[PDB]
RNA sequence: UAUGCAAAUAUAAAAUUAUAGUAAUUAUAAAUUAUAUUA
């Protein structure tokens, strides 16, 4: 566990750099097309004349945000012969 | 269409900030700002032309096909009466260059050089802005372009055709032309690589 | 006054001189001249980061004018003080009575809060603050905690 | 004198001094770049 | 010192070098300050 | 017995630096040239009279992370935590003040609002103004100056 | 010169005395070996001995990190597929292709997303090799015997508590119900080993 | 050609290498460069020479009068490093020096933790990186 | 505590009777916010995905 | 499964074996050895 943690932190410390380069890319898009335009591209309701349009858009966002129940997979239990491990959830060999 | 996620904003990195006087939430139904900035002009242009966007000015001149700067310059010289004829074309060029990148032209390179040497030395401690200017102005040089070509060359960025082009660019020299163009210690490399250099840079 | 050429604001200068002359190598007077000279130029001469506001001065220019009005070219101590006596006599409204920034002689404590606290060690704190000493208008039956 | 001046005469090239005073000039492959023209001496080889 | 006050009035305070050198215009200045991350240390002959 | 693959070619993690350190070459070359039989390379002709720094020592020999070994590669904030908190608060209350000197690159031969404002802040504190009011007062100073400027502009 | 200082003409350049007695070590580190591949002990990528190392144990889980192809793998679209499944199960009189359109939109984006993540991850492999990995040069930290010294420090403590006597000794395990099955006069709970 | 790599390190890999326009530090850099070319010195040795070279007494405490976190501006470094390659005869065609020194920096600008380097892989050592992953290398 | 509580009958020998009530006190972390410090490798790559798609 | 009895790796040592005469040594660790569901 300890070892893999110290791996994860490295990965993450890199992915925050990747995410930064992305956000930076987004900035360059901003000063190519102008800020407002970019906001338009991102779903800004500048075309909303009246509240009914707003409530349509937000009704859309509501129907997205509502979370359908997640069916989360549980790994099956593997029954081996003399059962060196009854923790066995995979077919890999283990060091007992 | 919407993302595969809907999240809140990513946290702000230490040292990172939204630039000053920059409206971050601005929408197209916001009222037009009064001044002329790349931002204000690009949002404006979005409202006027719709979604027409061009990488550079010559791309615009590509889309209009046969309309030179000065021709339009006459339209604007008509509209704003007190402008000159020169300032009328200038107005066009400045608007286009605000909506897109600045033009690449010998004229503007010359103007840049002329101002650079009209200012002279500066009171900066290490003559900082002058080393800035100098280091920049050599990026536009012939020799620099030749070097850029040799560098992309080293990375195998050409094809067979580029090669046969380089070859027959070489065959066109005489021993005399070699003796003259080897004086610069660079320019003969440019005579051979001219088309390929022009290809990478453009 | 040009009594000396050299001035520095650097902490523990002496250590730095020591360690700088440790890294030096030869004894030839060319070398010595340069090492000493470079030391001087980089620290003790004020080429950079120095202003006239910042150097400590008793004779700051109004004061110079005053001194030369009083003490310059006077052939006795007696002449000096009947001169002085005649200068004390000037009104506050005369042209020739000129002002200057005075350097404030520093206070001991530097702030009023410090004044109170400093005063407070010669005194006895009350167990209760002034607003609750006086018994309440209601009555609080004291129980165990 | 910790760091003495050593040999300062430039009247020939380093390779000419090396050539004349050293057998080492005859075996250019056996010497690294930092020592190439630098030796004025004859060297014995002893194979242990 | 019972008496010396004559001198005390034209006397001079010592100048504020600490903040003057603090507030000097600097070429590393940043609009928002970030503390540096941790540097690699030496974990011993096996770890490096 | 399983071991990490490259342990055969594993470097000595304590001593692998020694070989390359400038002093070593100074000494060795020093007694090589002294012989009379070696033509000194030019770097030696130079650092002969400008020998390298004394007390820069590796971290391998001194096992201290906190030792700042090099006069060159050192990074330690000149800013004490109090200052840090101060100009950080000033900076976050207005972005204009923070960006003014350095928007793109740092222009270091011009004064900066962050600094001028810190100066007059301390000035206010020693005239007995408390924290909050001193900050908002200095900020008002900046904003009013800017008001002048853009009135002129209009 | 024309190539590395740690590699000469015939193979890895043999510095320590181990190399001169055992010079198989210079030219062969495994079946992923080439001649340019000496001195760079890691071999290409997707190749034998290409795996980067972290404190000596190799990194074989990379895809599992970015959540491409793992059991714990990140899923892009769930709400869509669930919504569509619900639609299918409810009734057959009305058929909704609206749901299948929202979904196939979602997927159409997902493709490019994934190629992006993969690319970024390969960049991570490169960075990890440059600035982190020791190239299998340091001792494993990931199995308890590697930490023996740590445990020793603890055994020592339990010894000094015992008057510096019983090292590695532990209390005798008693019985499931030793406390309530024993008569007065016999120890009902396990004592310190020195106390026996 | 490895020369350009070395110079890239002296320019970008060193916080506060003094004022690099001054004839003193400039001469340090010049000499060390000519000693990396012509193989008289290891790159590692010449680098550690450069950063350990003698600059000015109480160096850090003069550095507190300019720098906050001890990171100077990188213009003087690159202008000097190009100057040295021009005044030494390093290249047959004059421009190439400046171009390469510039280009190699621009490419590294995009990399995660760009101006730091692992000390073992930074320069010549027994074990090396593959020619694609070498740092200021032409093959990246 | 758990020991005492158990032998006095004030806490069950297995199970957490307050499990739901206690959820306010635990930092439940929304997948929508990003905590720069996590050992979660999923959340990081999720936000990376999000911004890239943006 | 710690009321009898029971010193004992946590190191003070002089080449291996061997009850302290037998044989001539022994012990040792990173070279090399094809299949463990990664985009
Ligand atoms: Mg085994
Ligand atoms: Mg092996
Ligand atoms: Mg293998």
């Amino acid at each position: 566990r300890r070892w893999h943690r110290r791996l994860q932190k490295s990965f993450i410390a890199f992915m925050q750099f990747k995410t930064m380069k992305v956000l930076e890319d987004q900035a360059r898009l901003v000063n190519t097309y102008g800020q407002a335009a970019v906001n338009a591209a991102l779903g800004d309701p500048w075309n909303a004349t009246d509240n009914v349009a707003r409530e349509r858009k937000s009704a859309a966002v509501r129907r997205q945000v509502r979370a359908l129940p997640m069916v989360n997979v549980v790994p099956k239990h593997v029954a081996t012969m003399k059962q060196i491990h009854n923790d066995r959830f995979n077919y890999r060999w283990r060091v007992n | 269409h919407g993302n595969l996620f809907y999240f809140r904003e990513y946290p702000m990195y230490p040292g990172e900030y939204v630039p000053a006087e920059h409206n971050t939430l601005s929408s197209l139904r916001d009222e037009l700002r009064l001044d002329l900035t790349a931002q204000s002009l690009k949002e404006a242009w979005m409202r006027v032309s719709g979604g027409v966007y061009f990488q550079s000015v010559d791309e615009y001149y590509a889309s209009v096909d046969g309309l030179d700067a000065e021709q339009i310059g006459e339209v604007l010289a008509a509209l704003f009466p007190e402008l000159n004829c020169y300032e009328a074309q200038a107005l066009v060029q400045r608007t286009l260059e605000c909506i897109s990148r600045p033009v690449s032209a010998a004229s503007r390179q010359l103007s840049r050089t002329i101002t650079a040497e009209a200012v002279g030395l500066d009171n900066a401690p290490g003559h900082y802005t002058n080393f800035l200017e100098w280091m920049g102005r050599l990026t536009e040089t012939r020799a620099f372009k030749t070097e850029h070509a040799l560098f992309e060359f080293s990375r195998r960025k050409f094809n067979r055709d580029d090669v046969r082009v380089m070859f027959e660019n070489y065959r066109l020299m005489s021993k005399a032309t070699l003796l003259a163009d080897s004086a610069d210690s660079y320019s003969h490399f440019y005579t051979v690589l001219k088309d390929f250099a022009r290809k990478v840079a453009g | 006054l040009g009594w000396t050429d050299l001035f520095t604001t650097i902490p523990d200068m002496t250590y730095h001189i020591k360690e700088w002359f440790d890294t030096t190598e030869h004894m030839h007077n060319d070398a010595v001249a340069w090492q000493l000279g470079h030391l001087l130029e980089t620290c003790f001469k004020m080429k950079e980061s120095h202003s006239s506001a910042m150097e400590r001065a008793a004779i700051t220019p109004t004061r110079a004018r005053w001194v030369e009005d009083a003490f310059a070219d006077q052939p006795s101590v007696n002449d000096i003080m009947r001169t002085l006596t005649e200068i004390e006599q000037l009104p506050f409204q005369s042209t020739h009575n000129t002002s200057d920034e005075s350097h404030i002689t520093p206070y001991t404590l530097g702030s009023v809060a410090a004044g109170v606290q400093r005063l407070g060690e010669h005194r006895l704190r009350y167990t209760l603050s002034p607003w609750d000493i006086t018994p309440p208008e209601d009555s609080v039956v004291l129980k165990h905690t | 004198d910790l760091y003495p001046e050593g040999f300062q005469w430039k009247h020939k090239l380093n390779t000419e001094y090396n050539q004349w005073r050293s057998n080492t000039w005859l075996t250019p492959d056996l010497i690294p770049k930092e020592h190439r023209g630098r030796f004025l001496c004859n060297f014995q080889l002893n194979i242990v | 010192s019972i008496y010396a006050h004559a001198l005390s009035q034209f006397a001079v305070c010592r100048q504020p070098w600490n903040e003057y050198i603090g507030l000097l215009t600097k070429q590393d200045s940043t609009p928002y300050h970030t503390e540096p991350q941790e540097k690699p240390a030496y974990r011993g002959r096996k770890q490096g | 017995y399983k071991m990490p693959k490259n342990m055969g070619v594993a470097p000595r993690f304590d001593t692998w630096n020694e070989k390359y350190e400038p002093w070593e070459h100074m000494k060795r070359m020093g007694r090589l040239v002294g012989t009379g039989f070696y033509i000194p390379p030019e770097w030696y002709n130079h650092f002969r009279m400008f020998p390298p720094i004394n007390h820069n020592f590796q971290q391998e020999k001194t096992l201290n992370p906190h030792n700042a070994s090099e006069p060159t590669q050192d990074d330690t904030s000149t800013l004490s935590p109090e200052r840090v908190a101060l100009r950080d608060e000033l900076a976050r209350k207005s972005r204009l003040v923070a960006s003014e000197g350095m928007r793109y690159y740092n222009i270091f031969w011009v004064r900066k609002p962050l600094d001028t404002m810190e100066k007059e802040y301390y000035e206010l504190k020693r005239r007995g103004v408390d924290h909050g009011e001193a900050i908002r007062k200095v900020l008002q100073g900046f904003y009013s100056g800017l008001a002048v400027k853009k009135r002129v502009a209009a | 010169r024309q190539h590395d200082s740690g590699v000469n003409q015939y193979g890895l350049k043999p510095t320590n005395a181990y190399d001169y007695i055992n010079p198989t070590n210079l030219i062969n580190f495994g079946r992923g070996t080439t001649f340019d591949n000496l001195g760079v002990r890691r071999a290409g990528r997707g190749e034998i001995d290409s795996s980067p190392s972290h404190s000596g144990s190799p990194v074989f889980t990379q895809a599992k990190l970015i959540g491409l192809s793992g059991e714990e793998q990140l899923t892009m679209c769930q709400s869509e597929t669930m919504a569509l499944r619900l639609c299918m199960a409810k009734a057959g009189k009305e058929t909704c292709e609206r749901e299948s359109r929202a979904l196939d939109s979602c997927l159409g984006r997902v493709g490019h997303l994934r190629r992006a993540m993969s690319e970024a991850c390969w960049e991570f492999n490169d960075w990890f090799i440059q600035n982190v990995s020791d190239n299998h040069t340091k001792p494993f930290q990931h199995r308890p015997h590697d930490w023996r010294h740590f445990y020793a420090q603890e055994k020592l403590v339990r010894e000094r508590q015992q008057n510096g006597h019983a090292y590695g000794r532990r209390p005798k395990q008693f019985s499931f119900g030793a406390r309530y099955v024993k008569t007065d006069g016999y120890g009902k709970r396990p004592r310190l080993p020195y106390n026996k | 050609d490895d020369m350009f790599i070395w110079l890239c390190h002296t320019a970008m890999s060193v916080l506060n290498p003094g004022d690099m326009r001054s004839r003193l530090i400039y001469n340090h850099l010049r000499i060390l460069a000519e000693s990396v070319a012509s193989g008289e010195m290891t790159q590692r040795t010449a680098f550690r020479f450069f950063e350990s070279a003698v600059r000015s007494p109480a160096y850090r405490e003069i550095a507190k009068r300019q720098l906050e976190g001890g990171a100077a501006t990188r213009l003087a470094g690159i202008s000097a490093a190009a100057d040295v390659m021009r005044r030494m005869g390093l290249t047959r065609r004059p421009m190439s020096s400046y171009f390469e020194l510039y280009q190699r920096i621009v490419e590294r600008s995009e990399a995660m933790t760009p101006w730091g380097f692992p000390p073992l892989f930074q320069f010549e050592e027994r074990l090396s990186l593959e020619p694609r992953l070498k740092f200021f290398s032409r093959a990246s | 505590a758990k020991a005492q509580a158990i032998r006095i009958g004030l806490y069950p020998r297995f199970g957490n009777p307050f499990w739901f009530r206690s959820q306010k006190f635990r930092p439940k972390a929304y997948q929508e916010n990003y905590d720069p410090t996590t050992y979660s490798t999923k959340r990081t790559v999720e936000h990376f995905a999000y911004n890239w798609v943006q």
